[PDB]
């Protein structure tokens, strides 16, 4: 009377992931242990994440990094979807930091290099694992880091930003807690910086029971540096925990940092213009001005957000459809700018895009 | 046949740099603004887009400037009225009257040998790399770049004896020769550079098609009466026939020049060996 | 042939699964909490089943049923080929103020010796976005960075108006 999927006998629940329970699986014959994420088909469609799971499975299937949990196979049934992945005995890195204290400089450095190697592999593969925390970093029998919950991860697409505020407030970046738009990698660097602090101190750099003061502390970027902390790592933490994403460290900046470089194993790494047009009018006036000009050019469109437009044009020569995306952003407390983005599908696609923009610019403000 | 096979394998895409800049002019653009744009953007050639035709019709180079200048110059006392007020299409209609020429281009997926042969076949120095799926121009393939990659593979894996290039009926200028006259020679002979000779046959300097953009840059094009030397005051590699072809190819890329002048024992001109000839022999 | 999950969501001391697929033999279901389950291989076709929850016979009301000529009410299952393959199953399953300008878009590669033809590698985020120069002397200069395979090209068009 044992529950079986594949040839693994399903056992104890390891935890409850982003979209389902994760149970241990022990092979009938070999005794090999796996972790099985159970996704109920009817539940994943309820909280419309069918696309999220489709992508998540697609990515994790082609990944292969020694510090990211391997997805061995996906077993599908009429009722549920079973994600069979590699099992690690050591459990949460968080629990390790709870039971034992803070890790020593050498220990912390080792684990941080491993975690960052994985965070890098993800980014290199245009995948940004939002929700990066010690609770999601698992340890194996030999104390090796293993990134695990890709439920809140997302794709990095050429020319687009992400909005979704994902992780735990303590690990979330200021722009994430501020619900502002982000590129992706910077928010993982911030989270990794908090993971590094957790490793060296055994506590959180930004933590308060009073949620508003916690959010202020994060956006102010001010955190305590204990006396035992080596100035060189304080330097790295300062560079990683920058409230300005443009002033914040990149994997390359970290890779180049003298504290990170130390004892770093070989195997870990493989080595007068203006944007659009700015108009000081009211946001909806700008939207009325653009729509009346788009139709004036006889271009087709679809209104996504009240400030997002997906415009199409029929070429009178090549008889080809050329499409672009228009988005209005707020610059100052006084000005707003309209952004033009070409959407990928004869003559030149790129030049056809410029002519499309130029026409609309001629009938518009600054 | 050793290097010849190597070119037939490698795709054009392999030579496109990681991050490039491409300048494109709409045919309706005023031609003076177009040359000044080449100068300001630091680009030697720029493809042309016909808005009505919705396709790349041709390319604007320094030869176009040499052609306008010589064809329409009157004196330093009068403006080159046409150059001042002429569109790229208006001039391309005059330049290519009955004698019409279409656009020569290569796909990034096409081989290096396909591109080298296309340079000599159409008698051209600048070749646009256009992706057929997108229709977008990506990079402009030059002899200097192709011979740079082939020099890296030559290292890892005589001039009179082999006899490579043109050595007879050489087009040259004197120290005192006016710019207008030199521009005329560049037109009738269809050559990239004119070697500057002294009182005797000895070579002192070299005025090239490139040195003509300085007239556009410094806005000194209205006076073509000035001597070739006077024009070259805004800023000479010579080879002998007792030197090996591999050492001749090595000396060229070491200074990154478009051609080498064949000089005798008494510094006098005997012939010329250009990047067009080296790549012709290795095909 | 294809694995099928049989889950009873309720309480119980003992729950069994009877079906056409096992000659209506009482198969016991393992309990986690308020769920009783059994995963078993089924031949892709029609199968009828019932539950023996603590001395009482029942069907799962949320699952499809079939009332018989004799008045028997059993649950029914139609095992599909699309149910067994991941992406086939996921394909069938799928059936205010303006945002603040991200600082990333202000980081141009055109403004930031060397070669004028060459430019720095751009952040994916600023690709396909239109940048422009101020219309000086009635001529518009438009520029954008796009990527062809593993390489990037910043095309700038000089267009009059
Ligand atoms: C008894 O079930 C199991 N026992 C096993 N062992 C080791 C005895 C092994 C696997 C399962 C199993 C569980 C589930 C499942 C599940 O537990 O879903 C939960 O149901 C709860 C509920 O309805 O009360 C909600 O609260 C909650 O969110 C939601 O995850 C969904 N689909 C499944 C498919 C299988 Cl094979
Ligand atoms: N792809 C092309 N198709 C047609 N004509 C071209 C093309 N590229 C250049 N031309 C023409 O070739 C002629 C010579 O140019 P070129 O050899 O490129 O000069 P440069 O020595 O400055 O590089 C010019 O009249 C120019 O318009
Ligand atoms: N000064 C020159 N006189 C005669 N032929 C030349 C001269 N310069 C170049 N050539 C020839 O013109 C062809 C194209 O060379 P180039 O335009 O210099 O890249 C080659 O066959 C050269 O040998
Ligand atoms: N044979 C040569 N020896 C030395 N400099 C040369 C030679 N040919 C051309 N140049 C220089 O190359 C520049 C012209 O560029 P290009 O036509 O691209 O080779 C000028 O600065 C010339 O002085
Ligand atoms: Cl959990
Ligand atoms: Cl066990
Ligand atoms: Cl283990
Ligand atoms: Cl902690």
């Amino acid at each position: 009377g044992r529950v079986k999927i594949g040839h693994y006998i399903l056992g104890d629940t390891l935890g409850v992931g982003t979209f389902g329970k994760v149970k241990v699986g022990k092979h009938e014959l070999t005794g090999h242990k796996v972790a099985v994420k159970i996704l109920n088909r009817q539940k994943i469609r309820s909280l419309d994440v069918v696309g999220k799971i489709r992508r998540e499975i697609q990515n994790l299937k082609l990944f292969r990094h020694p510090h990211i949990i391997k997805l061995y196979q996906v077993i599908s049934t009429p009722s549920d979807i079973f994600m069979v992945m590699e099992y690690v005995s050591g459990g949460e890195l968080f629990d390790y930091i709870c039971k034992n204290g803070r890790l020593d400089e050498k220990e912390s450095r080792r684990l941080f290099q491993q975690i960052l190697s994985g965070v890098d592999y993800c980014h290199r593969h245009m995948v940004v694992h939002r929700d990066l925390k010690p609770e999601n970093v698992l340890l194996d029998a030999h104390m090796n880091a293993k990134i695990a919950d890709f439920g809140l991860s997302n794709m990095m697409s050429d020319g687009e930003f992400l909005r979704t505020s994902c992780g735990s407030p303590n690990y979330a970046a200021p722009e994430v807690i501020s619900g502002r738009l982000y590129a992706g990698p910077e928010v993982d660097i911030w989270s990794s910086g908090v993971i590094l602090y957790a490793l060296l101190c055994g506590t959180l750099p930004f933590d308060d029971d009073h949620v508003p003061t916690l959010f202020k502390k994060i956006c102010d970027g001010i955190f305590y540096t204990p006396q035992y902390l080596n100035p060189s790592v304080i330097s790295l933490l300062k560079h990683m925990l920058q409230v300005d994403p443009m002033k914040r460290a990149t994997i390359k900046d970290i890779r180049e940092h003298e504290w990170f470089k130390q004892d770093l194993p070989k195997y870990l790494f493989p080595e007068k213009w203006h944007l659009g047009i700015r108009s000081q009018s009211r946001p909806n006036d700008i939207m009325a001005e653009v729509c009346r000009a788009i139709k004036q050019l006889d271009y087709e469109w679809k209104v996504v957000n009240p400030y997002y437009l997906r415009v199409r044009r029929k070429n009178p020569v090549t008889s080809t459809f050329s499409k672009m995306s228009l988005q209005l952003y707020q610059v100052d407390s006084r000005t707003y700018l309209l952004d033009f983005r070409s959407i990928d599908d004869p003559g030149s696609h790129t030049i056809e895009f410029f002519e499309m923009c130029a026409n609309l610019i001629k009938i518009l403000a600054q | 046949s050793v290097y010849t096979t190597f070119m037939k394998s490698h795709r054009c895409y392999d030579l496109i740099p990681t991050s490039s800049k491409l300048v494109v002019f709409d045919t309706s653009l005023q031609v003076k603004k177009a040359f000044f744009a080449l100068v300001t953007n630091g680009v030697r050639a720029a493809p042309l887009w016909d808005s009505k035709k919705q396709s790349f019709v041709g390319m604007l180079t320094i030869t176009d400037f040499i052609n306008i200048l010589h064809r329409y110059y009157k004196s330093a006392l009068v403006q080159i009225y046409e150059l001042e007020e002429h569109k790229i299409e208006t001039w391309r209609e005059v330049y290519l009257q009955d004698s019409f020429k279409p656009l020569v281009c290569i796909s990034p997926n096409a081989s290096l040998f396909d591109a080298v042969s296309s340079l000599i076949r159409n008698k051209i120095h600048r070749l646009p790399v256009i992706d057929p799926e997108s229709g977008n121009t990506l990079y402009i393939l030059t002899h200097k770049r192709i011979l740079k990659f082939l020099k890296l593979f030559i290292t890892e894996f005589s001039l009179e004896e082999l006899q490579i290039g043109t050595y007879a009926n050489i087009a040259m200028v004197r120290t005192t020769t006016p710019v207008y006259v030199a521009l005329g020679i560049f037109v009738q002979h269809r050559v990239s550079a004119l070697p500057v000779v002294d009182e005797k046959g000895r070579v002192v300097d070299i005025y090239s098609k490139f040195d003509v953009i300085n007239l556009a840059a410094e806005k000194t094009y209205n006076n073509l009466d000035v001597s070739v030397t006077k024009a070259l005051q805004h800023r000479v590699l010579k080879c002998y026939l007792h030197e090996t072809l591999e050492a001749i190819i090595n000396r060229l890329v070491e200074a990154e020049v478009h051609r080498l002048v064949v000089v005798d024992e008494h510094d006098v001109v005997k012939g010329i060996v250009s990047l067009s000839d080296i790549l012709q022999a290795l095909v | 042939a294809r694995p099928t999950v049989f889950r009873w969501t309720g309480g119980g001391k003992e729950v069994y699964l009877s079906g056409s697929f096992n000659n209506w033999s009482k198969l016991p279901l393992t309990r986690s909490q308020n769920n009783f389950v059994a995963i078993l291989d089924l031949p892709e076709g029609e199968h009828q089943y019932k539950f023996f929850v603590d001395g009482q016979w029942t069907h799962d009301p949320s699952e499809p049923i079939v009332t018989s000529q004799l008045g028997t009410v059993n649950n029914i299952i139609q095992v599909k080929k699309t149910d067994f393959e991941v992406f086939d199953a996921l394909m069938v399953d799928s059936q205010k103020a303006p945002p603040i300008l991200p600082p990333h878009l202000l980081q141009v590669i055109l403004n930031k010796s060397c070669d004028p033809a060459l430019l720095p590698e751009p952040n994916h985020v600023m690709l396909n976005h239109l940048y422009a120069l101020s219309i000086k002397d009635g001529v518009m200069v438009l520029s954008a960075t796009h990527r062809y395979k593993k390489k990037y090209v910043t095309t700038l068009l000089y267009k009059p108006i």
